């Protein structure tokens, strides 16, 4: 009899029940989509798109609904900050419920195809045996897929007949759903250029369609048919698995490094932005530009939005979490209440001291205040005796510019040391850690979880590909050998 | 003779290795 | 036919089998191995890590290596004709092109070797279990030498091809990731130690349940379809000693295939995790308890302290490009030491 | 019989490697620092490469 | 392929052996 | 009281072992 | 087996089972497209990896 | 000790759902086995 | 509007009922 | 529809039962400590 | 320049992939 693993092989030579089983799987997946959407909607807080956006709240399917147009809720709110009164059918709730209904229909259909398995369509006229013409089937499915691809690229993305794609500025401050014109030049192959998306699908779609035609008319070469065992469906399984883990590695990559299809307002910022001080450099540039305009320093920093300052905080760095630290990021530091403003540190000579920022590698980091030439001017000593850089000895002051603590100065060693630790974490913010009983430890973003899940799934599917390919090519000997 | 060849070759190899070991005590990498 | 003649020639029974797979395998294998020797003998790591790295500089086999590229190179493929070296072989070696060379050629080499296992298996007419079992080691190489640095800042934090360098990678992952605490790694350890256990115990059992098929004390010479050892006696022995014994030879040999291979795969899952700094670093319950209660101590917290030490001190020397400056007053340490 | 050509080539290659090191050609080829070339009179620190696309001009200095 | 492989491994091995010995005598 | 769960799992494993030893189906010679 | 209207309509789409083209058929063309595909993937990889500079691969 | 409550569920559900699975299979397996051994 | 979606569902349903017999 | 010929019985010997129980319970031990955190 | 380096890489690769190919063909007849 069958061992427990091999149970599912009872569907290999039964096209009808294979279809039924696939219907069941599909029903389960769509059902999961709907349910997940409902749960997220049930736990989501739309009251602050700036300091409590979706990626701070652990939303995993929300940014995907947002990415393609669904940004409104029946509750009358939006994740862009706007206020709608009637989103129509395609709100978040609408997407969820439609997915549920779809799940139900696929469920019933699965039942039917399980019951009535012996359809004449699956029989071969010459042998009365179950048979599927996999090449021609591939032709049809490729035509469907390519047509849908072309359609999605030419109408949904371009806005010719669709909502468009989530587009934002280079610093994720003005994100919204917008129509995207296709970029046909080489710049379309820029992973951060939205236009590319459109063009891609269009182009790919078209080529696919052409291929479809070919695969619909020309029979496979006998030598390729023999080599790839095109009479066995498990070869289709092998190839499909290969394609799938390829795609998985790709989306993991684009998610981690960033792309035009993984906006930071939907999935959170990247670790490399903290690595290069992306947002930090931007804020300094804007402030200096404001100084060139005649404005003062606190007037310059006051013009800086809380959002931009929030991006320059290591608590939103996806490479600071833990595998078993469950929940949203708000479960760690809390729910972001205010930007305190930019702390400037100075010694008694007037040197502008900068607190050495914590790298993503370090769970903890010594507090060191360094000048413009990277020279140690202050720190917080482990051993107190024989130390020569303590803030109590060097005499350092901290003055906030912009934010809630604007134009406040601190000269006492206690408060300066305080804001120094906090400063090693980047910009400083206010936090509500009572609502969710935060445990005071950093958690990853949806970006991190996605990248993790899909990278590992890709690896495992590399194995799956090897195994099924093996079973395909070695079908004749997979029960043993002879003499 | 095969055995004489193996012996001579082995002695040669051990001599080169010995030179390397000596090299750990002299010149670069000797802490001197 | 042309292709048929090619196939006939490639699949000829030589002292060293070639095949199509050989077309991929032999060049890349050769270049990877050769690059390792070339690097460990001549090339330095002065402009990447600030370290002497070759025999030419005075390294021995233990301290010599082909080190990772400079952190500033990022995840650059570092082609010899790349925009970084611009054809200059010397500057290429100084940047760390030999590492990417060795890594990529080694990867395609592994692909070629697995394809070799598949090909020989199919030609001879065997089941392709050798290749699968080998999917194991591949997972290790891909996750540790490719995925982990790709998740990090640059190739710089990938393992350097060398003994003491690998040791450094180890202690690094301990101090920074608490890698020993990761359950996937624990499964890996289970896989390896279990594998060695199975190897030893199977070898010993077969060797000590042998049938007397000769008169000499040298039982090796006395060796057919008949089993050379008594499966029943073995079964009896381990049943009375350990409580449980094998009874099915096929299941046995599959089992000692399965254990180590699985070990490798699991640990690979772990390493991907670490590529994203998604660590199994802490137990929040004990950290909170210890934060509120200064009398509460476990071996876990002790190891956390150990990690902190590792990180400081080595942080300054292991990442020179960061220009980390830790005054001797901020370095964590205990009394006296 | 086959020891002749080997007695003419194996020592030749051995000496060739020896010369590859003794002449110091290896240093020039692989850019490996000589025992007196780690620190110059101008630089007292480790000469790390900081520019990815300008590593040539940086290594020249 | 026998010649190509055997020499492919052996020739550089001897080259390198000479080199490393020479290194044994390099003084500071 | 996670200690209860840990004790439960350990007792479970040990029980599984006990029955694996003293309640195995006997090997039978061909 | 059961004959249905949809099944009868879709019947010719599954009737050419096993039908192959003699020899290598269109294999060389397929190989050409495969080589081109490899070239493409390598190109976009190098663009993303900044080994091929044309177009800045930053947030635009 | 402040632990994650969901753990409880996870563990138990995890542990008990395959366990049941196994038991189901085993017993029916044996049933069939018996039948076949009986009519032989 | 709801027109396209409703019409689409009615069309699909019509196909279903038609090929059902 | 007609009786399906692709139906097959499923087997699970006592050794596999014990190996399964052992696998599940041991996995539980490990990850339990990580799930509680 | 990087594109030219890519094309040249394709050139050298083509040369040293024709070398083994043709090598195999000549020993084939
Ligand atoms: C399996 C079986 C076979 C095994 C053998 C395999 C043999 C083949 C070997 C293939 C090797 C692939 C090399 C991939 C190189 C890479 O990744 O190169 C990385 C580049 C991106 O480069 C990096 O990008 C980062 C982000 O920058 C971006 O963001 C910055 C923010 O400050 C700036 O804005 C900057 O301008 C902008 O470019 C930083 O710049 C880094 O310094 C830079 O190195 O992406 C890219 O090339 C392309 C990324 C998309 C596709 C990735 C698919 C493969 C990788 C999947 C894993 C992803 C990570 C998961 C970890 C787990
Ligand atoms: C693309 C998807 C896909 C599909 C359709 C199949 C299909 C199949 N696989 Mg397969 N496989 C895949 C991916 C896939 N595999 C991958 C990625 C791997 C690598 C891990 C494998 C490794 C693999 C092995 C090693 C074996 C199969 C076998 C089989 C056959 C029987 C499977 C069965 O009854 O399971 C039975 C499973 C159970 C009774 C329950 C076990 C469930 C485990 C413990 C966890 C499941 C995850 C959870 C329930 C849901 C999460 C889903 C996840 C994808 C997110 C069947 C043809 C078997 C075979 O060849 O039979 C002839 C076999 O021995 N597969
Ligand atoms: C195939 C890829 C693809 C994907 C993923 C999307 C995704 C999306 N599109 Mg889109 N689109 C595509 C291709 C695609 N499109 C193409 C090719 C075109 C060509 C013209 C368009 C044109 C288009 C327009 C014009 C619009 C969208 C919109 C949307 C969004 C809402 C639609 C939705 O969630 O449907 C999910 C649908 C399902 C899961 C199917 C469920 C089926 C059930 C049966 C529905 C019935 C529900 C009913 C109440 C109950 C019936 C009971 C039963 C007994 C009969 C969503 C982000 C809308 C949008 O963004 O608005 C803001 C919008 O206005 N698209
Ligand atoms: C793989 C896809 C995927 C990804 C990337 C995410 C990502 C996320 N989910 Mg989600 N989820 C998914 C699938 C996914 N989900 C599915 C399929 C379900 C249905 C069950 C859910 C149900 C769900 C809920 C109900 C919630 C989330 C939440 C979250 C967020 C935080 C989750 C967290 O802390 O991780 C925790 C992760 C772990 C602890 C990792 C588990 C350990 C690994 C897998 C090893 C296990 C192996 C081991 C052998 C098995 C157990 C042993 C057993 C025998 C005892 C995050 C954005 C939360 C959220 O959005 O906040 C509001 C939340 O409350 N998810
Ligand atoms: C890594 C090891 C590995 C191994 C052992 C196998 C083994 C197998 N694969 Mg396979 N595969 C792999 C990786 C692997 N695959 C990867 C990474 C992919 C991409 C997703 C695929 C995609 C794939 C498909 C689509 C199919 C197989 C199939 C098969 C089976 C038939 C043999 C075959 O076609 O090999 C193929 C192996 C190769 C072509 C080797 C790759 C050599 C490349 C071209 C080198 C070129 C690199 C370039 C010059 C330099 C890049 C530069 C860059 C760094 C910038 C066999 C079981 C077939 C099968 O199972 O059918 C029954 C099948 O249809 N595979
Ligand atoms: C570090 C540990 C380790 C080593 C040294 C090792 C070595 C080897 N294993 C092989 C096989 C196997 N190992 C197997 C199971 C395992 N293998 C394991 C781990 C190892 N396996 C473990 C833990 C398992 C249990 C799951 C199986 C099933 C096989 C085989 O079938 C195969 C064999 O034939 O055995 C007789 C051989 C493959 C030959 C080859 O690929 O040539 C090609 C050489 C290439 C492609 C060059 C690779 C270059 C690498 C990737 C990077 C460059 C490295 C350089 C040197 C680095 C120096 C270090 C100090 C860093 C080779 C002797
Ligand atoms: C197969 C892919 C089909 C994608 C259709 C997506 C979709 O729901 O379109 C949605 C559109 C418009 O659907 C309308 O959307 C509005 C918001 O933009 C409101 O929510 C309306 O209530 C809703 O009816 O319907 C179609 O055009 C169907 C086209 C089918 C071809
Ligand atoms: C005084 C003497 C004391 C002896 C020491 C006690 C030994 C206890 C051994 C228990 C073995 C249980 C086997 C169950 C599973 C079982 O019953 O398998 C039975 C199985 C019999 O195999 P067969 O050859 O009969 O299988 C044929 C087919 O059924 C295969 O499908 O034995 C093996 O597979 C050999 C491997 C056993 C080695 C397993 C070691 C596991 C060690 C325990 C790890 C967890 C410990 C956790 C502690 C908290
Ligand atoms: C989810 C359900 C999972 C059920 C697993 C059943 C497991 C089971 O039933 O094994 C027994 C099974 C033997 O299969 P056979 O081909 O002998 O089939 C006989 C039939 O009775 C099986 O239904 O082996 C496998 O299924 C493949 C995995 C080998 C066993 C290795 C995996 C277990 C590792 C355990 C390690 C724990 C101790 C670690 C100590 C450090
Ligand atoms: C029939 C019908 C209907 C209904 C439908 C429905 C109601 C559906 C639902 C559906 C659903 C509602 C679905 C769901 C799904 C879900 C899923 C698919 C999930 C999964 C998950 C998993 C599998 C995992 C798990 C776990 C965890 C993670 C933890 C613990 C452990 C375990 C493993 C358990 C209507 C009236 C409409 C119409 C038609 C008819
Ligand atoms: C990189 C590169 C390349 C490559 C090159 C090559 C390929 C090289 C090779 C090299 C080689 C190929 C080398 C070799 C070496 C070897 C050695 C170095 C050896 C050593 C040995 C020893 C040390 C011994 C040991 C022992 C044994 C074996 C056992 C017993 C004991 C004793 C100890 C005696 C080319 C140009 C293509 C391109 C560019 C880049
Ligand atoms: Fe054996």
């Amino acid at each position: 009899a069958l061992p427990w693993y091999r149970v599912h092989t009872v569907v290999l030579n039964d096209p009808g029940r294979l279809i039924s089983v696939h219907l069941m799987h599909t029903a389960l997946v769509s059902g999961w989509a709907g349910s997940m959407a409902l749960y997220e909607l049930a736990v989501f807080d739309p009251s602050d798109p700036v300091l409590n956006p979706m990626w701070r709240q652990g939303m995993f399917v929300m940014p995907f609904m947002a990415r393609l147009g669904v940004t409104d809720s029946w509750g009358g709110w939006s994740i862009t900050g706007e206020s709608v009164s009637n989103p129509g059918l395609w709100s978040f709730e609408g997407v969820a419920l439609t997915h549920i209904v779809l799940s139900g229909l696929l469920f019933l259909a699965s039942i039917w195809h399980w019951v009535y398995w012996d359809l004449d369509l699956f029989r071969d006229p010459r042998t009365l045996e179950p048979a599927l013409d996999l090449p021609k089937v591939f032709g049809i499915h490729l035509v469907l897929s390519s047509l849908l691809c072309f359609g999605f690229g030419a109408f949904h993305v371009t806005g010719l007949f669709g909502p468009g794609i989530w587009i934002s500025d280079a610093y994720g401050l003005t994100g919204r759903i917008q129509s995207v014109a296709p970029a046909w030049g080489p710049e379309g192959f820029n992973p951060f250029n939205p236009g590319g998306i459109a063009s891609h699908h269009i182009a790919a779609g078209t080529v696919g369609i052409l291929a479809g035609v070919f695969h619909l008319n020309v029979r496979p070469p006998q030598r390729l048919y023999r080599a790839l065992r095109m009479g066995n469906i498990e070869t289709v399984l092998s190839s499909s698995i290969a394609a799938v883990f390829f795609a998985s590695f790709v989306v993991s990559g684009t998610m981690w490094y960033g792309a035009a299809s993984t906006p930071i307002e939907l999935f959170g910022p990247t670790r490399y932005q903290w690595d290069s001080g992306y947002f930090q450099q931007e804020i300094e540039k804007r402030v200096e530009e404001s100084l060139s305009n005649g404005l003062s320093l606190p007037e310059a920093w006051s013009n800086i939005p809380d959002k931009l300052a929030f991006y320059d905080y290591i608590g939103n760095n996806p490479a600071k979490g833990g595998l078993f630290r469950a929940g949203p990021m708000n479960k760690g530091d809390g729910i972001a209440e205010a930007w305190l403003g930019h702390p400037v540190f100075q010694d008694k000579e007037g040197h502008e001291l900068i607190v050495r920022r914590m790298p993503a590698f370090f769970e903890n980091f010594p507090i060191i205040l360094v000048d413009k030439d990277g020279i140690i001017r202050a720190d917080i000593p482990f051993r107190r005796a024989e130390s020569k850089y303590s803030i109590e000895q060097v005499g350092v002051t901290c003055s906030f510019y912009g934010g809630k603590l604007n134009n406040q100065s601190f000269k006492d060693a206690s408060t300066v040391k305080k804001y120094a630790r906090k400063a090693q974490f980047g910009e400083v913010f206010e936090f509500d850690r009572t609502i969710l009983d935060s445990d005071g430890v950093f958690r990853s973003s949806p970006r991190g979880w996605f990248t993790f899940g899909h990278a590992n799934f890709a690896l495992l599917f590399f194995f799956g590909h090897l195994w099924h390919g093996s079973r395909t090519l070695f079908r004749d000997v997979f029960a043993g050998i002879g003499a | 003779p095969l055995w004489l060849v193996v012996t001579f070759g082995g002695i040669v190899v051990l001599t080169v290795l010995g030179i390397f070991i000596y090299g750990s005590y002299s010149g670069l990498g000797s802490s001197l | 036919g042309w292709f048929d003649l090619l196939d006939d020639w490639l699949k000829r029974d030589r002292f060293v089998f070639i095949g199509w797979s050989g077309i991929l395998l032999f060049p890349c294998a050769y270049l990877a191995l050769g690059a390792w020797f070339t690097g460990t003998t001549f090339v330095s790591s002065w402009y990447t890590h600030g370290l002497a790295s070759s025999y030419l500089e005075g390294c021995n086999f233990l301290t010599a290596a082909v080190s990772s590229p400079a952190n500033s190179m990022g995840h650059s493929l570092l082609f010899l004709w790349g925009p970084e070296a611009q054809g200059d072989f010397t500057r290429w070696c100084q940047i760390g092109g030999l590492w990417t060379f060795t890594a990529l050629h080694g990867s395609f080499g592994l692909i070629g070797f697995c394809l070799r296992q598949f090909e020989i298996a199919r030609l001879v007419g065997l089941r392709p279990y050798n290749a699968i079992a080998f999917s194991g080691p591949i997972a290790v190489f891909v996750s540790v030498f490719l995925l982990y640095p790709l998740g990090q800042a640059s190739w710089f934090f990938a393992p350097s091809f060398g003994v003491a360098a690998i040791f450094r990678f180890l202690l690094f992952l301990q101090g920074f990731h608490n890698w020993t605490l990761n359950p996937f790694h624990m499964m890996g350890v289970a896989g390896i130690l279990g594998g060695a256990l199975l190897c030893a115990i199977h070898g010993a059992t077969v060797e000590n349940t042998l049938f007397e098929d000769g008169e000499a004390s040298d039982t090796f010479r006395a060796f057919q379809s008949e089993e050379t050892y008594s499966m029943v006696t073995a079964n009896r022995f381990w049943s009375q000693i350990f409580g449980v014994a094998f009874a099915n030879k096929r299941w046995l040999h599959f089992f000692l295939l399965f254990v180590p291979v699985t070990g490798l795969w699991v640990s690979s899952i772990g390493i991907v995790g670490l590529a994203l700094n998604l660590r199994a670093y802490d137990f929040v319950s004990q950290e909170i308890r210890a934060a509120e209660d200064p009398e509460f101590e476990t071996f876990y917290t002790k190891n956390i302290l150990l990690n902190e030490g590792i990180r400081a001190w080595m942080a300054a020397q292991d990442q020179p490009h960061e220009n980390f400056v830790f005054p001797e007053e901020v370095l964590p340490r205990g009394n006296a030491l | 019989r086959y020891w002749v050509i080997h007695s003419i080539t194996i020592p030749s290659l051995f000496i060739a490697g020896w010369l590859f090191v003794s002449t110091g050609l290896a240093y020039d080829v692989f850019g490996t620092p000589r025992p007196n070339e780690y620190f110059s009179e101008n630089r007292q620190q480790v000469p790390l490469i900081n520019d990815r696309f300008n590593a040539r001009e940086e290594l020249d200095d | 392929f026998r010649w190509l492989a055997i020499h492919g491994l052996a020739i550089p091995t001897v080259f390198f052996f000479g080199a490393i010995t020479a290194m044994q005598f390099i003084q500071r | 009281m996670e200690a209860l769960v840990y004790v439960f799992l350990l007792i479970g494993t040990l029980v599984v072992i006990f029955f694996a030893i003293f309640f195995r189906d006997p090997p039978r010679i061909a | 087996a059961l004959k249905t209207r949809l099944g009868e309509l879709l019947r010719p789409l599954n009737s050419q089972y096993g039908k192959v083209a003699p020899g290598w058929g269109t294999t060389p063309i397929m190989g050409i497209f495969m080589a081109l595909f490899l070239l493409f993937l390598i190109i976009i990889l190098q663009i993303y990896n900044s080994s091929l500079i044309l177009l800045d691969i930053s947030w635009t | 000790m402040v632990v994650q409550e969901g753990g409880y569920l996870a563990v138990l559900l995890g542990v008990l759902f395959p366990v049941a699975f196994l038991i189901i299979l085993y017993i029916q397996s044996e049933a069939r086995n018996a039948g076949m051994r009986e009519a032989a | 509007w709801f027109a396209v979606s409703a019409v689409a569902l009615v069309v699909v349903a019509a196909v279903l009922v038609a090929v059902a017999a | 529809s007609g009786i399906n010929p692709n139906k097959q019985p499923v087997e699970l010997n006592r050794t596999s039962l014990f190996w399964g129980l052992l696998l599940i319970f041991v996995l539980a031990v490990l990850f339990s400590s990580y799930f509680f955190n | 320049p990087s594109l030219a380096a890519f094309f040249w890489s394709l050139i050298w690769a083509a040369v040293l992939v024709i070398l083994p190919i043709t090598g195999a063909i000549i020993w084939v007849s």
